[PDB]
RNA sequence: CGAUGUCGGCUCGUCGCAUCCUGGGGCUGAAGAAGGUCCCAAGGGUUGGGCUGUUCGCCCAUUAAAGCGGCACGCGAGCUG
RNA sequence: GAAUGCCGGCAUGAGUAACGAUAAAGAGGGUGAGAAUCCCUCUCGCCGUAAGCCCAAGGGUUCCUACGCAAUGGUCGUCAGCGUAGGGUUAGGCGGGACCUAAGGUGAAGCCGAAAGGCGUAGCCGAAGGGCAGCCGGUUAAUAUUCCGGCCCUUCCCGCAGGUGCGAUGGGGGGACGCUCUAGGCUAGGGGGACCGGAGCCAUGGACGAGCCCGGCCAGAAGCGCAGGGUGGGAGGUAGGCAAAUCCGCCUCCCAACAAGCUCUGCGUGGUGGGGAAGCCCGGGUGACAACCCCCCGAAGCCAGGGAGCCAAGAAAAGCCUCUAAGCACAACCUGCGGGAACCCGUACCGCAAACCGACACAGGUGGGCGGGUGCAAGAGCACUCAGGCGCGCGGGAGAACCCUCGCCAAGGAACUCUGCAAGUUGGCCCCGUAACUUCGGGAGAAGGGGUGCUCCCUGGGGUGAUGAGCCCCGGGGAGCCGCAGUGAACAGGCUCUGGCGACUGUUUACCAAAAACACAGCUCUCUGCGAACUCGUAAGAGGAGGUAUAGGGAGCGACGCUUGCCCGGUGCCGGAAGGUCAAGGGGAGGGGUGCAAGCCCCGAACCGAAGCCCCGGUGAACGGCGGCCGUAACUAUAACGGUCCUAAGGUAGCGAAAUUCCUUGUCGGGUAAGUUCCGACCUGCACGAAAAGCGUAACGACCGGAGCGCUGUCUCGGCGAGGGACCCGGUGAAAUUGAACUGGCCGUGAAGAUGCGGCCUACCCGUGGCAGGACGAAAAGACCCCGUGGAGCUUUACUGCAGCC
RNA sequence: GAGCUAGCCCUGGCCAGGGUGAAGCUGGGGUGAGACCCAGUGGAGGCCCGAACCGGUGGGGGAUGCAAACCCCUCGGAUGA
RNA sequence: UGGUUCGUGGAGCCAUGGGGGAAUCUGGGCGGACCACCGCCUAAGGCUAAGUACUCCGGGUGACCGAUAGCGCACCAGUAC
RNA sequence: GCGGGGUGGAGCAGCCUGGUAGCUCGUCGGGCUCAUAACCCGAAGGUCGUCGGUUCAAAUCCGGCCCCCGCAACCA
RNA sequence: CCGAGGGUAGGGCCCGUGACUGGGGCGAAGUCGUAACAAGGUAGCUGUACCGGAAGGUGCGGCUGGAU
RNA sequence: UGGGAGAGGGUGGUGGAAUUCCCGGAGUAGCGGUGAAAUGCGCAGAUACCGGGAGGAACGCCGAUGGCGAAGGCAGCCACCUGGUCCACCCGUGACGCUGAGGCGCGAAAGCGUGGGGAGCAAACCGGAUUAGAUACCCGGGUAGUCCACGCCCUAAACG
């Protein structure tokens, strides 16, 4: 059938992106949390 | 009057639809239509605040001149009378003198080429907008303002009228299409006759499609709910009411008078509504 | 109860005998024929249909007869549902 | 040593199941250590509204070559989307940006919130919408509307000339719009040609033929031609389009008006530039100086902002045109030349898929365009077939049971079974012909029957041409021929009768229920006078609604027809300036503490003191409810009538063994040979009943009952045949399960159903194909049941609160 | 977390081909005028048949599957909610 | 209403959302309802080291671990997946 | 299995709270009427379902038996 | 070719008949009431609607075949 | 050709009396109703009286035994549009007439559909009395309906 993961490019950055991140309170704990645990990543790679 | 179709499909059996006799031109003026921003019910926080609604045809808002007394002494002709889909009633369209186009909600027995005016010194005349103060006691009215100045509030309705009973110093003492009897300021505009229209409510639907044309999506009952979702809901098998019959919110629908008692307005209103 | 799948049907049988029929008998209110009733006997046999999920049962047409029961109300790692 | 323990390792099941669509293979010749599997050729088969081709998501080097074969590849592998290395993506014009707005997002001003924050006009962001300048060919192993060739165009800057009151984020026009139907003319595309070009060909009985086979175009500025789109012209006044205005708007006047003119598109032609087949010579060379013409079919595409009808009434903003304002008129703009200048990003490759989403090279999912030809009435259906692509990454054998998918069956023809479940029958088109009932639409494709091919002859009307020939679309009449059969293949309704329920099309439990459930037009009740009611939010702010009682919310009922009775005592709701209670507060008779006192402090009765409740009323399409026991008729039976007890009032009409009837397969009738089902009746209705609507209703229904005709492998009752598996051989090789096992039958015994204990009987050791009676077989720490002072969801006149309202 | 799924908003797009033949319009009859009947024209509809597409009725297969919902045969809608 | 041991308690004290609302030392707060005596103190402005907390970091030492232990990571680990 | 009931001839009070059986109708007697119903005046009839117990005393309170109408019978 | 007729398929009219059901007509002395005929004890009759055990009642309009 | 009488018909307006209801005064112990009463309303201030508002229906006196119409039927007043009729003058035409199966129109009241209106009245209905009963007659309430528009129904003691 149609399944749960439709890859969009457009929905992934503005959706997990570090701007989308920063604006709110809480998108910004998880960058805190992930720079803290040293992610490689902070955020979903995406292609723009 | 009211077309009616020959039953050549189960829904054309029952519908209705208008005569569209009154209209004289087909589209509307382009420097008076801006868009019309559809809700879908939902406010600004996204969350829907009136249920079953949307998916209607687009349109496009016709602007309404409510206040009439922008254009005191200058009178206006009636240029066509035109389809409206945001009212029951239907708008005529005025070229002014002045050369300056609006729109008016059309009266009944308003005729396409006549010359309509507003102010004080206006004939009692349809069409024609008045402070009620200057208009005789005992004739019929629409579009009334509801204080002074403040936008054309009363009788907008397709069919509907208001009509002056009497007065008392500074009001006068109007009765509103439902019937209830008030207090409207002196000053307060009106515009003489009754809106056009008036075999409105003679129109039957026919199908659900109809009312879903208008943007009115299917209304679920209560009763056929779930005790999460209603009061009315569960039961095994159909099931009475078994409590005072009530809203989704719980509040009793049968009945229960709701309007604010110490609002201020009730000075002014003589006689609650009618039938 | 860290699971023994539960009616009925279908398929496949097998066992018991308190015998439905066929075989052998005694008594009869057994003339003959046809029955009644009891004894012996489990080798074989014991129909096709209408109605109901039905088991059972009633009815139809026959039949030598259309037996009653056990096998986890025999049988769902055989099927049905 | 045990925890269905945790981690890891290795066993068992086992050389077992499986190796992913049944579209299919065979051979020859290469390569090489090795080949069913890589390369080449011939033969055979499969897709062709795709399984072919372009595009967008998404993927991210998978692309092209060279060299490899450990692993990946469900086998092999020399091959590869694998490993290593090298190479490959070229734009002012294609897409996006340096343009514009949409929902939405954000947000100077402004608003609100304990903090974080929420909202918000302008503005800004935001596109697969608007705007905008490139078409054809050649080329690389791999890029091309990008490089190259030919023809063409856009913007910016500067300069020259002519021209003008120039000048804008301001004004105004335009941009700018629905659904269905559709005209004219073209083009895309197609078919045919006795015409033009073409290597060849004559076979096996025939054909040197008006024979075969093949091809017969593409792009193209200016100008011209055809077809369409858009647009009135001139004065006077003007108080409106937040300043101005010669622009638009309004009024008046002259003129003219499916013309024309003006301008804008499309098609045609067009200097020019390209392209060019079969066949056989090793992608190329040749054909070839290729020909490049005529006729017909003809778009859903183009002209396109065309036309018409309808109601549900169908974006914005910029580019562009026009008006003026500061300003400025050595400027500024308009026009035509000319030189110069023109940036960033993407471009490979997959793209219905082995490269995307599905843990897999996964029978699943994935938006847009193109999608040839013949035939079948049409068509994107169906069968074949072109271009093109493929034979699905284990094979070779055998011809058991059994399973799947399929074909046929004598006589019967539903006897099968819960049920005609399933499978037959029917099947397209044309012609005749069709009932109850009906809301006059329908029911109707009712039912039922006839025709259907091919040959010859005669003829009737249309499109294109020309009014003809030719091509092409509709037909009609007569005479014949063949076969078992002519929609000869593929695709393509079994029908009728009668009930229940729902009017109807719709909708629903993604992944066991599609229904009778939800919805629905329609009916009634009720709230709401607008800063509405109601909803969301602490609020601001929204929705409601840019609405206004012919409107908006809530509730029940659910087309339509005839109807919808009686009870207001209890509950709700609505009304009631009285009375009864009533909290803070007010009031302070009167007491109390301490003090030498002036004083400070405390309790405190009357009396005045809201809503709410009490109380008086109204209210059923408000919550709800709508009797009992006795008797009584000139036969029996029954009770129109009577007696009495209770009630707030005792079920009306219409229906009734019902989706409701327990007794129950009630009784009678119908249908049947036979009818617990069905239909029709009766009525002591366990326990119908009137908008949680009652009684009916044409039409509709993949709903659920009953019956009949048709026809059948459902059955009596089974038989044979087909392929894909099962089976044998080579390759690869799982799984759950498993205390260990050296694992028989009976009669017993045992924790009450023993391979394992007792007695007896029976039995050489070991496999393979099979069947499932047992191992209380596997699986899941029973979902039933109880237990637990375990949990959660839901309810209420349980308790206590809370928001909200008074 | 609404890249699945449910509703709404904005902007785009798709629906072969047949069949039925409403209103209207015209003509003819009609009547004082009408209503109205007839024929042609017309092309309406949660109209009919049926591909794409959207579904998911009945059965069978599948059940350590091709697939943690698939396959085959059939069947529903297909200008509209 | 909060804070304190203080849960309305005989409930002061400190703090304060609401209503009322003074005085300047003969003023004012307190010493557990309140009164009087006897005292303590000087509100409604602000600042102020050290002693105290913690360990990303550097070092020192362990009747601490010794690759299933010890940090999740002794190793290219917040990685692969 | 749980509940209400049994009383002049009929239908109902009285029981709860022991001592006192009542209301409407019917039956009978006398009136009015030509006569009958209606109506008017008076009258009779229960010994409280039976059996036992409590009591000074039982329709009444308690316990059996018979009857008579109700309500229930669920998870499988 | 036609063709008696046979067969299949659907229609139309009449007849008989049917659990049951609807009223109708008659039937020496049945049960209930008393609607109408005297102002019939509420004048009657009426078309129509609604209601009630039944005659009947009531509403709306009409007639006198009614008022004495 | 000229003249007359008339509730003949249709449309639109407009007038006052009366009933009800609502508001404001003033006022108090009952009012209402019957054969007599009860239900009912009224100290929560009714009836009776004065003032003001709204709304619907019907038109008092004129009014008659009268008038008009084919019948049903038609009654305040005003205007418009419109039918039939009688009289007189003897002018026009020249039997053009009478009747009328079908058809067609009209057709009290009730009733019906869709929408308005709803003061009074009032089937159904509820209550109070009468009564053996009283699903009636009388009383207090009361819904359709009565009223307007449009479309149906098409009956009558539609009678002289
Ligand atoms: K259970
Ligand atoms: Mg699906
Ligand atoms: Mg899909
Ligand atoms: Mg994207
Ligand atoms: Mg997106
Ligand atoms: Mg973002
Ligand atoms: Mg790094
Ligand atoms: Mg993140
Ligand atoms: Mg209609
Ligand atoms: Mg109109
Ligand atoms: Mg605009
Ligand atoms: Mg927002
Ligand atoms: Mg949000
Ligand atoms: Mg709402
Ligand atoms: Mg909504
Ligand atoms: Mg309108
Ligand atoms: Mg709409
Ligand atoms: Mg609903
Ligand atoms: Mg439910
Ligand atoms: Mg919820
Ligand atoms: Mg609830
Ligand atoms: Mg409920
Ligand atoms: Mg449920
Ligand atoms: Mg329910
Ligand atoms: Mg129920
Ligand atoms: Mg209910
Ligand atoms: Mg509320
Ligand atoms: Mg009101
Ligand atoms: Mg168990
Ligand atoms: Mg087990
Ligand atoms: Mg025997
Ligand atoms: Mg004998
Ligand atoms: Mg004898
Ligand atoms: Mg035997
Ligand atoms: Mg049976
Ligand atoms: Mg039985
Ligand atoms: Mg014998
Ligand atoms: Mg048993
Ligand atoms: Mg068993
Ligand atoms: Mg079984
Ligand atoms: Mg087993
Ligand atoms: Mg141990
Ligand atoms: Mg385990
Ligand atoms: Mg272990
Ligand atoms: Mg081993
Ligand atoms: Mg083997
Ligand atoms: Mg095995
Ligand atoms: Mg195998
Ligand atoms: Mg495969
Ligand atoms: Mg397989
Ligand atoms: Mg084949
Ligand atoms: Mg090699
Ligand atoms: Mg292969
Ligand atoms: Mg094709
Ligand atoms: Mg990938
Ligand atoms: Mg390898
Ligand atoms: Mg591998
Ligand atoms: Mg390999
Ligand atoms: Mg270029
Ligand atoms: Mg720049
Ligand atoms: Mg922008
Ligand atoms: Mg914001
Ligand atoms: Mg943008
Ligand atoms: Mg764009
Ligand atoms: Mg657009
Ligand atoms: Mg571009
Ligand atoms: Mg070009
Ligand atoms: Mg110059
Ligand atoms: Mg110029
Ligand atoms: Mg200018
Ligand atoms: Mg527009
Ligand atoms: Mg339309
Ligand atoms: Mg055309
Ligand atoms: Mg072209
Ligand atoms: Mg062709
Ligand atoms: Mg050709
Ligand atoms: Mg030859
Ligand atoms: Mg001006
Ligand atoms: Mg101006
Ligand atoms: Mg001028
Ligand atoms: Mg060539
Ligand atoms: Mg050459
Ligand atoms: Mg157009
Ligand atoms: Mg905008
Ligand atoms: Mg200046
Ligand atoms: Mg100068
Ligand atoms: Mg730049
Ligand atoms: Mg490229
Ligand atoms: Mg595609
Ligand atoms: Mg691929
Ligand atoms: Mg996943
Ligand atoms: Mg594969
Ligand atoms: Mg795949
Ligand atoms: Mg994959
Ligand atoms: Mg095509
Ligand atoms: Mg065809
Ligand atoms: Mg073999
Ligand atoms: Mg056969
Ligand atoms: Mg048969
Ligand atoms: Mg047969
Ligand atoms: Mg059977
Ligand atoms: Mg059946
Ligand atoms: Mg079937
Ligand atoms: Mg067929
Ligand atoms: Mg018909
Ligand atoms: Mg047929
Ligand atoms: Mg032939
Ligand atoms: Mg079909
Ligand atoms: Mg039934
Ligand atoms: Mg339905
Ligand atoms: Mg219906
Ligand atoms: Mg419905
Ligand atoms: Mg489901
Ligand atoms: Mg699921
Ligand atoms: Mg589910
Ligand atoms: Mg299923
Ligand atoms: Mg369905
Ligand atoms: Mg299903
Ligand atoms: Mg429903
Ligand atoms: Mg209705
Ligand atoms: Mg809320
Ligand atoms: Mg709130
Ligand atoms: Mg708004
Ligand atoms: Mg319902
Ligand atoms: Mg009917
Ligand atoms: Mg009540
Ligand atoms: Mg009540
Ligand atoms: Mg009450
Ligand atoms: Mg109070
Ligand atoms: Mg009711
Ligand atoms: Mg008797
Ligand atoms: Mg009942
Ligand atoms: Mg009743
Ligand atoms: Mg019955
Ligand atoms: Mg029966
Ligand atoms: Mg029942
Ligand atoms: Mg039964
Ligand atoms: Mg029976
Ligand atoms: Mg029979
Ligand atoms: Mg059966
Ligand atoms: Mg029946
Ligand atoms: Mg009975
Ligand atoms: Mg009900
Ligand atoms: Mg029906
Ligand atoms: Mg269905
Ligand atoms: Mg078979
Ligand atoms: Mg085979
Ligand atoms: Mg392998
Ligand atoms: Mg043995
Ligand atoms: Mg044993
Ligand atoms: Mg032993
Ligand atoms: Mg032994
Ligand atoms: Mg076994
Ligand atoms: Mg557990
Ligand atoms: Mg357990
Ligand atoms: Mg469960
Ligand atoms: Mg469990
Ligand atoms: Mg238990
Ligand atoms: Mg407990
Ligand atoms: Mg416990
Ligand atoms: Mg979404
Ligand atoms: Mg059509
Ligand atoms: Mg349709
Ligand atoms: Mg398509
Ligand atoms: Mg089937
Ligand atoms: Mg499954
Ligand atoms: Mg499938
Ligand atoms: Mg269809
Ligand atoms: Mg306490
Ligand atoms: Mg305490
Ligand atoms: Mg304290
Ligand atoms: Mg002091
Ligand atoms: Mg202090
Ligand atoms: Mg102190
Ligand atoms: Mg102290
Ligand atoms: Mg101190
Ligand atoms: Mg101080
Ligand atoms: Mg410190
Ligand atoms: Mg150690
Ligand atoms: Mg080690
Ligand atoms: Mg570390
Ligand atoms: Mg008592
Ligand atoms: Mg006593
Ligand atoms: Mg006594
Ligand atoms: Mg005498
Ligand atoms: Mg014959
Ligand atoms: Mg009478
Ligand atoms: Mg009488
Ligand atoms: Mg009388
Ligand atoms: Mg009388
Ligand atoms: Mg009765
Ligand atoms: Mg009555
Ligand atoms: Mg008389
Ligand atoms: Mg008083
Ligand atoms: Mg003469
Ligand atoms: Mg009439
Ligand atoms: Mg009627
Ligand atoms: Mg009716
Ligand atoms: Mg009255």
């Amino acid at each position: 059938m149609k399944r749960t993961w439709q890859p969009n490019r457009r929905k992934r950055a503005k959706t997990h992106g570090f701007r989308a991140r920063m604006r709110t309170p809480g998108g910004r704990k998880v960058l805190k949390r992930r720079r803290q645990k040293g992610r490689w990543r902070l955020t979903p790679a995406v292609r723009k | 009057a009211v077309k009616k179709f020959k039953p050549y499909t189960p829904s054309r059996r029952f519908m209705t639809v208008a005569d569209f006799s009154e209209i004289t031109k087909t589209e509307p003026e382009k420097s008076l239509v801006k868009p019309l921003k559809k809700t879908g019910g939902r406010n600004n926080q996204g969350r829907i605040t009136v249920r079953f609604r949307g998916g209607g045809h687009k349109r496009l808002y016709r602007i309404i001149d409510f206040k009439r007394w922008d254009k005191v002494g200058i009178p206006a002709k009636v240029a066509a009378i035109e389809y409206d889909p945001n009212r029951s009633a239907r708008i005529a369209l005025l070229h002014y003198v002045d050369g300056e186009k609006r729109y008016i909600i059309a009266p009944d027995g308003l005729q396409v080429g006549q010359q309509v005016v507003a102010g004080p010194d206006a004939p009692i005349q349809v069409g024609n907008a008045l402070p009620l103060r200057f208009i005789p006691v005992g004739t019929v009215v629409h579009a009334v303002e509801l204080e002074p100045k403040k936008g054309a509030k009363l009788a907008r309705a397709a069919g509907t009228s208001a009509q002056i009973q009497g007065r008392e110093g500074d009001y006068v003492i109007l009765r509103l299409p439902s019937g209830e009897l008030r207090k409207v300021h002196g000053e307060c505009y009106a515009t003489v006759g009754a809106v056009g229209n008036a075999d409105h409510k003679n129109i039957v639907l026919g199908k659900a499609g109809r009312s879903r044309w208008l943007g009115r999506r299917p209304h679920v009952r209560g009763a056929a709910m779930n005790p999460v979702d209603h009061p009315h809901g569960g039961g095994e098998g159909r099931a009475p009411r078994g409590r005072p019959p009530a809203s989704p919110w719980g509040w009793q629908t049968k009945g229960l008078k709701t309007r604010k008692r110490r609002k201020p307005s009730s000075r002014f209103i003589i006689a609650r509504r009618k039938k």
